[PDB]
């Protein structure tokens, strides 16, 4: 339902509870005093807003500064509905518009709480992807590698460049919750592993050679399979539906 | 993280709330 296991830990467990206070109202007591435990919203929401407003000010992600303030918004109105069901149901326990204003007031803050969440995700997402094609660059430098100090600068470059993409990889895999989502990870970061000896080894002739044709060959083709490895990464990262 | 941190304050205040309703 929730595409990292850190939003799925964090909403999945309210996101249930409201599902089903939603589907209690539907079919169907007095509420108790709410006065307590939505003063304790109240100050959860004030911090997230606070934090958030600061957070806004500071960052250098125009799609952060873009994105947060309507959710803000979001989370600060479904709270002021909180606050009007429980002064409602402290005058009334048995309040109509009370319970309604209780269901908007919870499917609001937990719109806008995924909303925040999926805006801080989307923002990893953009640090790894940056990462992902800095590769892909290096990848089409492969082909005005000439001589065998360049070689030794590309293999210097290229070799921690792919060690931080694959770290990176790693560990987003562990932190999603689709299975299928981390078998197309795994196996492409695999692949790309794989193949990079296979393209130093493919430049190393091309350094040392109708006989340059057949080791151009192999290097383009390594490079354009481990490219199209590198795309797919790109397009899995981006996914938060379906399996 | 601390926004996340927030956001997760922000939940389990929510969940208190909706288990104090019934």
């Amino acid at each position: 339902v929730f595409h990292t296991r850190t939003i799925e830990s964090i909403l999945e467990p309210v996101a249930q509870q409201i599902s089903h206070l939603v589907i209690m109202h539907e079919e169907g007591k007095a509420i108790p005093d709410l006065t307590a435990p939505v003063a304790a919203v109240q100050a959860a929401v004030s911090n997230l807003v606070r934090v958030g407003k600061e957070t806004v000010q500071t960052t250098e992600d125009q799609i952060l500064k873009r994105d947060m303030p309507p959710a803000f918004i979001k989370v600060e109105n479904a709270c002021t509905k909180l606050v009007q069901a429980a002064q409602m149901l402290q005058s009334d326990p048995y309040s109509v518009p009370a319970r309604d204003y209780l269901i908007d007031g919870s499917r609001g803050i937990l719109s806008g709480t995924s909303d925040l969440l999926l805006t801080f995700d989307e923002a990893e997402v953009r640090k790894i992807i940056r990462v992902c094609k800095g590769i892909l660059e290096y990848l089409t430098v492969a082909e005005v590698v000439e001589t065998m100090e360049d070689l030794v600068t590309y293999t210097k470059n290229l070799g921690p460049g792919m060690t931080k993409m694959a770290k990176m990889i790693d560990e987003r895999q562990q932190e999603l919750t689709h299975q299928e989502h981390r078998v197309m990870l795994v196996n492409s970061m695999n692949t790309v592993k794989e193949l990079l000896p296979v393209l130093i080894s493919a430049m190393k002739i091309f350094v040392t050679t109708q006989g340059i044709e057949e080791a151009l060959k192999n290097r383009n083709f390594t490079v354009e399979k481990m490219s199209a490895e590198i795309n797919e990464i790109i397009r899995v990262l981006q996914l938060t539906s379906w399996d | 993280v601390v926004l996340i941190n927030a956001v997760k304050d922000v939940a389990k205040a929510l969940g208190d709330l909706i288990s104090a309703t019934k």
